[PDB]
């Protein structure tokens, strides 16, 4: 498990 | 280092809607890494059981918000964010679930925010499996504790 950019919605 | 502990109340309800396959998505209040400091906030999901990957996972994301001191701080935010879901069992040594993530200047997520809450966030889709909550006192008095510690 690594981090990632993530947009919402 | 600024530290903020997000008390998420009413959590039994939230797990119940996840079981009923109802999307659960929550936002923290804004909080400052310091004064002066950055204003951040957190996004936590309870992923449905019918999702493709990350089914039954807790997702956790950090977002920048527009803050009082924005015009005084260096951008992009560069540093370390430590995200922890705290253990509330009565047993030293307590076993917290934590991930440490590095703020790299190459990301858009920590660029200077221009909207009240930047939709671009940074974090873990698979932060912690729900079946790990049933194995420790993570929930106490129906409340979950999400700690955010920011280093610059």
């Amino acid at each position: 498990h690594g981090p990632e950019e993530n947009e919402y919605k | 280092n600024g530290i903020y502990i997000w008390k998420i109340g009413n959590f039994g309800m939230h797990l119940k809607c996840q079981e009923e396959e109802k999307p659960v998505v929550i936002h923290s209040p804004g909080f400052y890494t310091g004064k002066p400091g950055y204003k951040l906030c957190m996004r936590l999901h309870l992923q449905l059981p019918t999702a493709q990957r990350c089914a039954n996972y807790i997702s956790l994301f950090v977002h920048t918000m527009q803050g009082e001191y924005d015009s005084h701080l260096p951008w992009p935010f560069q540093g370390t964010i430590r995200l922890t879901i705290l253990d509330q069992s009565e047993a030293p040594v307590r076993q917290n679930h934590e991930e440490i993530m590095d703020a790299k200047p190459e990301l858009l997520a920590f660029q200077r925010p221009t909207i009240p809450r930047n939709p671009k966030g940074f974090g873990y889709v698979t932060f912690m499996h729900l079946e790990a909550l049933r194995q420790r006192t993570f929930i106490k008095d129906d409340t979950l504790l999400v700690r955010c510690e920011v280093s610059t």
